[PDB]
């Protein structure tokens, strides 16, 4: 339960999985150039 | 579908072939405006509109 509609789509991707505390994940997000 | 209800499909995210479009020699018609399909196989666009 994270949306109720989706209206205009431009863009779809599907890939492969990305994943006391036992794991590290970092990432790193950024908007360079579009 | 009808003409008066055309079919709008928006083509993304994928390599565009137009030499197999123009090689074809199934289609009456395949006149183009202010593009020449020679130079299509190679250019690159946004988003193509069906
Ligand atoms: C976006 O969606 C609305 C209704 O969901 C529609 O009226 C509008 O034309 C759409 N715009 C584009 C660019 O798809």
């Amino acid at each position: 339960r994270v949306y109720s509609s989706a209206n205009n789509c431009t863009f779809e991707y599907v890939s492969q999985p990305f994943l006391n505390f036992k794991n590290l994940r970092e990432f790193v997000f950024k908007n360079i150039d579009g | 579908a009808s003409v008066y209800a055309w079919n709008r499909k928006r083509i993304s995210n994928c390599v565009a072939d137009y030499s197999v479009l123009y090689n074809s020699a199934s289609f009456s018609t395949f006149k183009c405006y202010g593009v020449s399909p020679t130079k299509l196989n190679d250019l690159c666009f946004t988003n193509v509109y069906a």
